[PDB]
């Protein structure tokens, strides 16, 4: 369902906003496999490559969390 | 549609890394005031960044550690306190008191929520909050003999510890 | 009593003073070197393992002389950042405030109401925070009754009874 | 100016000293030192003179050493 990859990118991101780190990784890691099946799934070469700049751009935000994550993790 | 889907995921891509970007950088300024060992300027850099969702971070990992910080300071103070208790020192009593009193109406509170509640954090904080409980037991037989002498300061803190008897 | 008697008497105990107060000297730099690096955790441990309870009488102390301040100085910081966050639109961050307050309210208000009982160029600096950090309670407190009308509002509520 | 009293304030700043009350051990030792001090140019014999200026060093020695424990304390702040 494309309705559901937007969504959890949507979710992903709120929780991000939120400081909910554990539940963006979530999120961010179901979206990232999500839009790779549905990747694999395009029979277009065209729409796989712009697909593949989409998958780049919202994993750049899920490292950007575990980096996030990973300063919080020194305070304990 | 993908070109609608695409669209709206590429949309708020920017406004995401500036706002994560933004936040790593002001959450490692504080982390290097952190390691500094300084609590002080730590929480003053926070503020002086003026940024609630640095805040947020900062304050929610505070909340869940402030209890067990608490309770690994008891666990290591309290026998400490003991011997001060048990002193031929007069001075070395009073000493043993007053950090009790500080204990017991800081952090007291934070205990009885502890043991009054339905993973490895929850686990580790029942455990050290038991010893801890243990321990102020102990302490409190010993203060209740000593507030038969006449002195006043074991009778006050016979009355701080009455959620132990 | 003749001079000789007198320092007779005097000097007996020097060595035994020379001693006692080089080894605990030597023993609170040692602990002041751990606190110097910034782990308060390890420097606490420090005392306790040095296993000298003159030392352990010397660090209690300071800390029972400033424990009350360190509170003080902490909420009129951390106040109102928390005031902000009860106010927020979102959820998460009233909980993060509910949260943090009643970690303050339990664990600091005590310390904090016992400072103004009981020369010192500092008594008039810690009634003036004092009296912000009763400010600070206060406006919050209202805040509080009015947002109880929704659990954490309750429980904050009755520890702000006072 | 008492010699049984000189002792009494020594013994009375090294009481204090030992129990790590600093404040008042300093001034018992500040005490005794001026007090010694004014009993000292108050001896005419030069032997006797020489032997109460190494008391006095002694104790000068006990009242630094307290100072710089108290310096140490204050780094805590």
């Amino acid at each position: 369902s494309l309705q559901m990859i937007v969504e959890n990118v949507k979710l992903a991101r709120e929780y991000a906003l939120l400081g909910n780190y554990d539940s963006a990784m979530v999120y961010y890691q179901g979206v990232l496999d999500q839009m790779n099946k549905y990747l694999y799934s395009v029979k277009d070469t065209h729409l796989r490559q712009k697909w593949q700049q989409v998958w780049q751009e919202i994993n750049v935000e899920a490292k950007q969390v575990k980096d996030i994550m990973k300063t919080l993790e020194s305070f304990k | 549609v993908d070109e609608d889907a695409m669209s709206q995921i590429r949309k708020g891509h920017d406004t995401m890394f500036v706002v994560l970007t933004s936040r790593h950088k002001n959450l490692d300024t504080v982390r290097a005031v952190w390691t500094t060992g300084d609590i002080k300027t730590s929480v003053d850099s926070a503020v002086a960044i003026n940024d609630l969702s640095v805040v947020v971070d900062l304050l929610n990992i505070v909340n869940q550690k402030a209890s067990l910080w608490a309770l690994d300071l008891c666990t290591t103070v309290l026998p400490q306190i003991e011997k001060l208790l048990q002193s031929k020192y007069e001075s070395y009593v009073q000493t043993g008191c007053t950090s009790l009193k500080l204990i017991l109406q800081a952090f007291l509170p934070l205990i009885t929520d502890i043991l009054a509640a339905p993973d490895i954090s929850r686990e580790e904080r029942l455990h050290k909050c038991r010893l801890c409980f243990k321990q102020l037991k102990s302490i409190s037989g010993l203060v209740k003999s000593k507030s038969g002498l006449s002195g006043s300061a074991f009778r006050e803190l016979h009355l701080l510890m009455a959620s132990l008897d």
